[PDB]
DNA sequence: GCATCCGTGAGTCGAGGGAAGCACAATTTAACACTTTTGTCAAG
DNA sequence: CTTGACAAAAGTGTTAAATTGTGCTATACTGGGAGCCGTCACGGATGC
């Protein structure tokens, strides 16, 4: 029932690698990678394509490029002579060794991942992200340098865990460069807080950050670093009130706002009635009361078949009589 | 068109993708800087639509005519932004994930179809055990593997990859076994290590290699970074390499020709495999899988001899085939989905039908449960594999908003967090799969992906709840949104917050009429604002509505003409006053608002009891019906002056109250004098002559010549009430002095106050003759006598005149109580002179009890009981002495008058003020031996006060914990009966119930007449099924029983003319989805036959549930009612005889047994020793008759006696609780609920139908099916009556919408979706959820289509 | 247990500081508390 | 809440009281016109200030939320007519 | 039979409550100028 | 009424800074940690 305990048990069934065993697996992966390049160079195929085919065969049929093209490529490799088929065998052994090398180091990622808990990602999420770095470590690891795998894999495991926190621990995602700035700002504020025996102001923090930092930038950075608050957070001891119950919806028009818009249209339509049968259409086209979008003088002219100056005269004439009708009636000033 | 049905069903992945407008590929919500949604994110505009109306995300199309156009620069459709509330997305899962609703909802739907236990399903789904889908001829422990077998991880690795083990050799020591040598189990490999399995032994890392040159046993050392490149026993020519190394300097070569021997292995690997040496090229590669007869190398010379994984060793030039099988075992929902895809429901149904004939009941019961799930999927058309999700739907972002508050902060729902984790884990799984990650990594990620789906769908159902990091609050999932008291159903669908609504403190308005309320001006201005703006525009107050609204914005800008317009606005209109809790329907009433200065609502005194409203700080809500329909309903149906009788009991509910009763009682009570009190004379003049001498008082009872009269009746004879009340005004006589008055031609001998009360009724009803027949003149007007007057006025006159009478009673009751002189002083709590004598007697008896106890004649328990009896008897005597003193010496005492009139107080409370407080109970339940001998007037001591506080806290705690129980019970009763509506005038049924008039008393062993209030509650307002001829009166069939008819029937029963009354009740009603008019009876609120279309089910539930708070003051009280309504088996259940016969007691010292003997049968009942047998030898008991005291099990009674007996038992026993508490409730309301409890049946013989034995279905359906089968000549379905509680009856209703909104929302929805249930929207809850017109009241089809037209618009139409 | 101070009058503030609550983190629940915890025990004399 | 200028909660028990009274139209207004019928509440206010009677109400938005929340649980909730033909309560705003 | 798991427990209101750095590339965005529409003033 | 002049605003095009995304780091390091009872009580349904 415990997913963490279930995972820890599963990784415990793979015995840890000795130095001799670790070197053999690392050598096989390196030999397997080189053989894949040799196979691709000779056969002309994509090195990635051959690696996937070799990987697909090693992983077996328990894993779901369609299988028919895998079989065709595999048969093509098997048709090679003994000298060329020897590189196919090395690729198969290399891929099998890579799978074993990754599985036998699943305890290393857990030891690293347990030090990143409480930073926005759950323990199992940290492990799986670290596993991705561990896989990259195996690809990049070189046994020629005689350095132990734990020395090099630690850098990649920590990198993958740290990058995942920067990319997945906030609901409103913040780039790595800005997340690094926020962490540096928090460290600086924390160090100054203990030195001054109080919470530092934005001036002290900005000075300690270095050049290019002022109180304005520190204040903006803190504003950006504010996580959104949940709409379901209860308030009060009674569990019957939430944040969402107090936030009005300001997008949809209110019944009052919708009603006055319809009232305005009715009053505007009556005002346009006093206008001539030609002036009203020009004015509504220019103000976008018909199509929803304004029309330029030439387009209004292309609509009626006159030059731009005619519309600008009609519009100024239609818009002037409305001023007269409005002033002589005062039935339209309230909506303004 | 119009929505008539709502259907819920499983959504296929094809349908989920058809819903979605795009796949959400990224967990990003919005840009942190620009605050715009990110592309492909949870708030993406190309998926869910534009944020603002008719505007793309790229700012290129910002007009309306582009409606329906998708921008080619950004992809955002140019449409309304409100589509963002409706457009969904989807998440394409890398691997299928099971829906938790169809996994953890017991019994699991997936497990039922697949015949997998809950443990087995969880192990497979969460990657704990494998399930076999294709054995491929795999043998496990010598036993071939069969399909659908669960394999653990260790077993699967064994079958899929083979056996192998590595034994680490100690340093330096050399293995005794050579490389490539087969070993057996237990064989020693090195001197210190022994193998554990038989297989080929292979050197892992030879630390030393010994080459033998020919000319020389040279030895070479191998380091951890060096690997041997040659096999053991290999001929190595001069120059050939032996050990490979990183550095060529340390590389090992051969000086000359020699043979290579490998020694000092680091460890030995023993693997069960086959080694095939080869010379030419191998046709296979490492990791391939082979079978016997497969070619391996040399072009067919070398062939495989066993199944397994083939691995080629280039160093040893041999081919190893690790013995294993290509078994197809899978975990997770991908394995489950394959099994559900392969199910043949048609074939599975046939097998289950075959197994339905198994003799074992458990085998048949299990087969039906599986087959019901199989039948549901077959009839609905759903597919079983649809229960596993391949695509996860995404809620529209406006339903899970990320909104910015006024402070610039961002607020988002928890669903965004749940969606992000699912996307984050899904994307990582795709990356891990693309990288060819090992199974352990992939399996862990798949397990998390399944858990992420389950947290989104139902958080906390399986495993620890998901909490947002930085807090311990569980995230709100989709299941939590729709379920519970805070869910969508109960918080936003069944109840809502409303516009045009206000609230304020309530004060008493005595000057108001019954139909009026005091609405503050400021409240009315805001409540009636849109109406007021129109009125202001009509007059010259404002030019238009918009300018009118600006005027009302500022308080100092409101002119004095606005208030005049507001008076015109509300003219005729009514408002709804509501006080919580709305226990019954009178909690909301319609009043005509009266604008008042202030901020408090003025409430009429007479409606306080219905509202349960006092004026110690209570508040009410005001609601404004808007349309003409809403106003008409409130002014006709909901008006306060129209609802004068209680729907629960039929008695008046708006009746005179505390101060009203006190005033009317005071004037109508006569004075009694003691001055003369017995003197006899010869002539009246002698009697008067003594009075002026002061020997006899005015109201002293004397005898003039032979008759007993008083001086007042002789001295003062008044020609009419006008003269009598004129003498009162002049102080000649008082309202309480008995005089002689000539009223209506009859020389009455009554007080002017009683004559005044007669004129009060006569003027109120404007009919002197009828009002004279309505009142009881010769008694003071207490609570009950005034209540009878209201009911009689209602029957003889109607609502209009009764409301006028009520206001007249209220006015005079208030007027007279003010000037009467009621006050409470410390001396008004008169101490009886007998209290000191009684306490001395009790002390002497108590001291006498102790002396007998000290002598050993009685034990502790009986002494404790005897002390309690002494104080209980003493407490009762003091109560008698308190009230006897009041009725002899202070007949007008304020405590006595308030108690006697019913205005305030009861004899228990008066005694504590005047007599003694009495016994008190410990918190453990025991009563203190010493009582509180001091009253509240004398004042308790410190110890007595603390002792009394134990009971006060228990009573206060009981009240707090009973409101939840009573409120829960009412909700259960509503949901089981909400669909019951009077739907037709008559259902035509000839069935009935015979309401008994005589009760089987057992202490005297005789039939005794039931109480009048009990017979009224079972006979008032009921249609006679059969003609009754009693006392020369012929009550014809179909006649509604009024109170006079009920009283006549009781009178006939007292004369031994009738024992029971056959009446039509809802129990025998045959109307579907409700009752008929003739089976219900009268509308107790209107005292007339019920109108078709009334929601009697809601009224019945409110009528039963409203007095639940008062009930609690074997089980008794509210817990007894709850178990009766839930049809629960009592803990101390009574033993009833299954068959009829004579009882034969066989009591012996060893054990107690009870025998029922018949002609051929002999039933034995083994009763416990402490069994209170109520049946003795020589008695003939019938089936279902109890043999021992206790509560009868309704289910045992139903099987032993029948459906009618259990219904009668349930109604009677529920009433016993309410009757014992003084609550009056008609039996109709309880019978409506009991009818719903007995609504279902269980099939015992399928017959010529597709129904299953033991299947539960509604009684109406099986009867309709049975009559159908007879029509085409087929064997009918044989069923058995079934009883279930209100919760079970409600949850098994046909409509899924009402059941889901009640309880078990996950369980109701998961069954309805699988069965594809279609809700026909028959009851009230379903229509309320959809906002439709409820099929009751004005929304009923009986009255909804009525047309109205005048005689001129009709005459002209008739011409055409 | 950290509650907004009730200071309607001086007695209000004095009462609040002397209140004893069975609820809070590590205590009973408002709806899970039976009659036994809510009763006046005999040992409340002079103490509660 | 008074501080938020909010309405009065018309809970389940208050709804039962209207059902018992038979006030079908009064109940329907409080469920749609006065609470969450966005098209209804906008039209009702406009009709009143123009001196007209309020129009016939429509489907509440809360039910629309219920349908969408049920769809998010992979449950196909469909509103049908007399002839079992589906009825679109979203006015074509959610149909592809 | 009993262990075991699951769902249920009044209403309205109220207020208060609100622990890495670097390099390097790749993409996005402010900044700028030139030309093109649109708008405007004149004239006949 | 249209022609042309005339210019302000708006619209393409380049393009530098500013911002964002991605890879890499080599002693050796290889199975977590908070919870923790006034455990809520009780009825129902399933199961073995
Ligand atoms: C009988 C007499 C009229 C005789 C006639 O018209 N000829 C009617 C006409 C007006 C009536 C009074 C008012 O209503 C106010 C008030 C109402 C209360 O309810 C009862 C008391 C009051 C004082 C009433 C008493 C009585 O009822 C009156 C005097
Ligand atoms: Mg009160
Ligand atoms: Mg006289
Ligand atoms: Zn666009
Ligand atoms: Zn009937």
């Amino acid at each position: 029932s415990d997913p963490v305990r279930q995972y820890l048990h599963e990784i415990g069934q793979v015995p840890l690698l000795t130095l001799e065993e670790e070197v053999e697996l690392a050598r096989k992966v390196e030999e397997g990678m080189e053989a894949i390049k040799k196979l691709s160079e000779i056969t002309g195929l994509d090195p990635d394509l051959i690696r996937e085919v070799v990987r697909a065969k090693i992983l077996g049929s328990a894993r779901v490029l369609d299988p028919k093209t895998v079989e065709e490529i595999d048969q093509k490799l098997k048709s090679l002579p003994k000298e060329h088929k020897r590189y196919l065998h090395i690729a198969r052994e290399g891929e099998a060794a890579r799978q074993h090398l990754i599985e036998a180091n699943l305890r290393l990622v857990v030891s690293i991942a347990k030090k990143y808990t409480g930073r926005g990602l759950s323990f199992l999420d940290l492990i799986q992200e670290g596993n991705q770095g561990l896989i990259r470590a195996v690809e990049k690891f070189e046994y020629k340098r005689r350095f132990k795998f734990s020395t090099y894999a630690t850098w990649w495991i920590r990198q993958a865990i740290n990058r995942a926190i920067a990319d997945q621990a906030r609901t409103i995602r913040i780039p790595v460069h800005m997340v690094e700035t926020i962490n540096k700002l928090s460290r600086t504020a924390r160090q100054l807080q203990q030195e001054l025996g109080r919470e530092p102001t934005y001036e002290e923090i900005a000075e300690a950050m270095g050049p290019g930092w002022d109180a304005k930038r520190v204040e903006e950075t803190l504003k950006i670093a504010q996580e959104p608050v949940s709409l379901e957070t209860p308030i009060g001891d009674e569990k019957d009130s939430f944040y969402g119950d107090f936030i009005p919806d300001e997008h949809l028009p209110s019944p009052v706002d919708a009603a006055t818009q319809s009232l305005l249209s009715e009053e505007l339509e009556k005002a346009l009635s006093k206008l001539s049968e030609r002036e009203a259409m020009v004015l509504k086209l220019r103000k976008g009361l018909i199509d929803g979008r304004e029309h330029t003088l030439e387009e209004v002219g292309a609509f009626f078949g006159v030059t731009r100056e005619r519309i600008r005269q009609i519009e100024n004439k239609a818009l002037r009589k409305l001023k007269y009708h409005e002033s002589r009636t005062r039935k339209l000033r309230d909506f303004l | 068109k119009e929505v008539r049905k709502v259907r819920i069903a499983l959504a296929s992945p094809e349908k989920i993708r058809s819903w979605s407008y795009g796949e959400v590929e990224k967990p990003e919500t919005i840009n942190y800087r620009t605050l715009k949604p990110e592309r492909d994110g949870l708030f993406d505009e190309r998926i869910f639509g534009p944020i603002k109306d008719y505007e793309c995300a790229c700012g290129k199309y910002k007009r309306q005519r582009f409606e329906g156009k998708v921008c080619e620069r950004c992809g955002v459709e140019v449409t309304k932004s409100i589509v963002r509330r409706y457009r969904m997305g989807h998440i394409e899962l890398a691997t299928p994930a099971a829906h938790i609703w169809f996994v953890k909802d017991v019994p699991s739907k997936i497990g039922t179809l697949l015949d997998l236990s809950a443990t087995e399903l969880e192990q497979v789904l969460y990657f704990s055990k494998y399930i076999v889908l294709d054995p491929k001829g795999a043998i496990l422990n010598g036993v071939p593997v069969e399909k659908r077998q669960l394999l653990t991880d260790e077993e699967y690795r064994e079958l899929r990859y083979g056996k192998q083990e590595t034994y680490p050799l100690p340093p330096g020591v050399d293995a005794l076994v050579k490389d490539g040598e087969e070993v057996v189990k237990g064989q020693e490999l090195a001197p210190g290590v022994v193998s554990r399995l038989d297989g080929v032994a292979l050197y892992r890392f030879p630390r030393r290699v010994r080459v033998e040159y020919v000319k020389e046993p040279k030895d070479y050392r191998v380091q951890p970074h060096m690997n041997v490149v040659v096999p053991e026993g290999a001929r190595v020519e001069a120059g050939d390499k032996i050990v490979a190394a990183i550095d060529p300097e340390e590389e090992v070569i051969a000086e000359a020709e020699g043979v290579v021997h490998l020694h000092e292995p680091a460890s030995i690997l023993v693997v069960k495999a086959r080694v095939y040496p080869f010379e030419d090229d191998v046709e296979v590669s490492t990791g391939d899988r082979v079978a016997p007869g497969d070619v391996l190398a040399d072009g067919g010379k070398v062939k495989s001899d066993v199944y397994g994984r083939v691995e080629v060793d280039l160093v040893r030039n041999v081919v190893r085939v690790v013995e294993s099988y290509d078994i197809d075992a899978r975990m997770g929902a991908e394995a489950i989905q394959q099994l559900l895809k392969e199910l043949d429901l048609e074939a599975l149904e046939k097998e289950l039908l075959e197994e339905m004939k198994h003799p074992s009941r458990a085998r048949r019961a299990k087969a039906r449960k599986r087959l019901e799930v199989v039948r549901a999927f077959l009839d609905s058309g759903n597919r079983p594999e649809w229960m596993i999700l391949e695509a996860v739907p995404v809620l529209p972002p406006d339903l899970r908003p990320m909104v910015q508050v006024d402070g610039g902060r961002f607020a988002t729902s928890d669903l965004n967090d749940l969606y992000r984790r699912l996307i984050n884990r899904n994307n990582r799984l795709k990356k891990l799969l693309a990288q060819g990650a090992p199974e352990i990594i992939i399996r862990n990620e798949k397990r998390m992906l399944q858990e992420a789906v389950d947290a989104l769908l139902d958080n906390g159902r399986r495993g620890a709840p998901v909490t947002n990091p930085g807090s311990d609050r569980p995230l709100r999932s989709l299941t939590d949104i729709l379920s519970g008291k805070q869910g969508r159903f109960r918080q936003n669908l069944l109840g809502k917050r409303v516009d045009y609504s206000g609230r304020s403190v309530i004060v008493v308005g005595p000057q108001l009429k019954l139909h009026q309320c005091g609405l503050p001006k400021r409240m009315a201005l805001e409540l009636f604002k849109p109406f007021l703006l129109k009125k202001m525009e009509e007059k010259g107050i404002a030019p238009n509505v918009k300018a009118a609204r600006r005027m009302l914005e500022r308080q100092r800008d409101i002119k004095d003409e606005v208030w005049d317009a507001l008076e015109e606005v509300i003219h005729g209109k009514v408002v709804l006053l509501n006080r919580a809790p709305t226990l019954h329907r009178l909690g909301i009433q319609a009043f005509q608002p009266v604008l008042v200065e202030g901020q408090s609502i003025q409430l009429h005194p007479l409606v306080c009891e219905a509202f349960n409203a006092d004026f110690d700080g209570d508040q009410m809500a005001v609601h404004v019906p808007l349309s003409s329909f809403a106003q008409a309903e409130a002014r006709i149906q909901m008006l306060s002056a129209h609802n004068l009788l209680s729907p629960a009991s039929g008695e008046p509910l708006a009746k005179p109250s505390r101060d009203i009763i006190l005033g009317l009682y005071y004037i109508t009570q006569v004075r009694k004098e003691k001055k003369g009190a017995g003197l006899e004379f010869a002539t009246p003049e002698e009697a008067l002559a003594a009075h002026e001498r002061g020997e006899v008082a005015l109201n002293a009872p004397i005898k003039v010549a032979g008759r007993e009269t008083s001086v007042g009746r002789l001295k003062y004879v008044f020609a009419n009430p006008d003269e009598a009340l004129l003498a009162v005004a002049h102080g000649i006589v008082d309202l309480q002095d008995v005089v002689t008055v000539r009223y209506m031609g009859k020389r009455l001998e009554t007080s002017p106050g009683r004559i005044l009360f007669a004129r009060i009724v006569a003027e109120a009803v404007e009919d002197e003759k009828v009002a004279w027949e309505l009142i009881q003149l010769d008694v003071p007007q207490e609570k009950n006598s005034l209540k009878d007057l209201v009911y009689q006025a209602f029957l003889r006159l109607g609502m209009e005149k009764t409301a006028r009478l009520l206001d007249a009673l209220k006015y005079y009751g208030f007027t007279f109580s003010t000037t009467s002189g009621i006050t409470i002083g410390i001396d008004d709590a008169v101490i009886p002179e007998e209290k000191k004598q009684y306490l001395e007697e009790a002390d002497r008896k108590l001291l006498q009890i102790e002396q007998a106890y000290e002598m050993g004649f009685l034990t502790d328990r009986e002494r404790y009981d005897q002390i309690l009896q002494l104080w209980t008897e003493t407490t009762e005597k003091v109560t008698q002495a308190v009230f006897k003193n009041f009725e002899e010496n202070y007949p007008f005492n304020p405590l006595y008058v308030m108690a006697q009139s019913g205005a305030r107080g009861n004899p228990q409370q008066i005694r504590q003020l005047c007599g003694l407080r009495g016994l008190m109970q410990k918190p453990s339940g025991e009563t203190f031996e010493v009582p509180v001998r001091s009253s509240f007037r004398e004042g308790l001591t410190v110890l007595e006060y603390f002792i009394s506080s134990h009971g006060a806290r228990k009573g206060g705690a009981d009240t707090a914990l009973r409101t939840a129980d009573s409120g829960y019970l009412t909700r259960k009763l509503v949901d089981v009966t909400h669909e019951i509506v009077v739907r037709e005038a008559d259902c035509g049924t000839t069935n009935y119930i015979s309401v008994p008039l005589f009760q089987p008393d057992e202490v005297t062993r005789s039939l005794r007449l039931r109480k009048r209030a009990d017979i009224e509650a079972g006979l008032y307002g009921r249609v006679l099924a059969r003609e009754v001829e009693v006392l020369g009166v012929r009550l014809e069939e179909g006649r509604y029983l009024s109170m006079d008819d009920v009283h006549l029937l009781i009178k006939a029963a007292e004369a031994g003319e009738i024992q029971e009354v056959p009446v039509r009740s809802p129990l025998t009603c045959q109307t579907r989805y409700g009752v008929c008019q003739k089976c219900y009876g009268y509308d107790l609120s209107m005292a007339r036959p019920v109108s078709i279309g009334e929601a009697v089910g809601i009224v019945a539930a409110q009528s039963i549930g409203e007095p639940g708070t008062q009930l609690t003051m074997i089980t008794q009280g509210l817990p007894r009612v709850i178990e009766l309504f839930e049809a629960r088996r009592p803990k101390a259940k009574a033993v009833i005889s299954e068959i009829d016969g004579v009882v034969r007691i066989e009591e012996t010292e060893e054990k107690l047994s009870v025998f029922v003997e018949s002609e051929g049968f002999s039933k034995e009942y083994k009763l416990p020793k402490e069994a209170r047998l109520l049946v003795k030898d020589g008695d003939y008991v019938e089936a279902g008759q109890p043999l021992t005291r206790g509560a009868i099990d309704p289910h045992q009674l139903l099987e032993a006696k029948g459906p009618e007996a259990v219904e009668r038992y349930l109604v009677e026993e529920i009433q016993k609780v309410y009757r014992a508490q003084g609550v009056k409730l008609h039996d109709k309301h309880i019978e409506i609920v009991v009818r719903q409890m007995m609504k279902y049946v269980e099939v015992t013989d399928p017959g010529d139908s597709r129904l299953l034995e033991g299947q539960v279905l509604e009684k109406w359906d099986v009867e309709a099916l049975n009559e159908r089968l007879i029509a085409e000549g087929k064997t009918p379905v044989a069923w058995k009556p079934l009883l279930m509680g209100v919760t079970k009856s409600a949850l098994s209703t046909k409509s899924w919408l009402s059941a889901a909104s009640f309880q078990n929302t996950t369980h109701v929805l998961t069954e309805a979706a699988i069965a594809g249930k279609k809700d026909e929207l028959i009851g009230l809850k379903e229509n309320v959820i959809l906002g439709r017109l409820i099929p009751a009241g004005t929304g009923s089809d009986f009255v909804r289509f009525t047309q109205v037209v005048d005689q001129k618009t009709l005459k002209a139409i008739e011409e055409a | 247990l950290s509650q907004f101070k009730d200071e309607t009058n001086p007695l209000s503030s004095l009462r609040h500081k002397r209140r004893i609550s069975a609820l809070g983190p590590g205590g009973l629940t408002r709806e899970r508390a039976g009659f036994d915890v809510r009763d006046v025990h005999r040992t409340h004399y002079g103490r509660i | 809440g008074k501080a938020q200028f909010g309405g009065q909660r018309f809970g389940e028990m208050e709804v039962w009281a209207l059902e018992a009274y038979g006030a079908a139209h009064t109940l329907q207004e409080m469920l749609t016109l006065k609470s969450d019928d966005i098209e209804g509440r906008n039209a009702a206010y406009e009709a009143i200030i123009k001196g007209e009677d309020v129009p016939e109400p429509s489907v509440p938005e809360s039910f629309r939320v219920l349908v969408k929340e049920l769809q998010a649980l992979a449950l196909d909730v469909q509103t049908l007519d007399e002839k079992d033909n589906p009825v679109d309560i979203f006015e074509g705003l959610a149909s592809k």
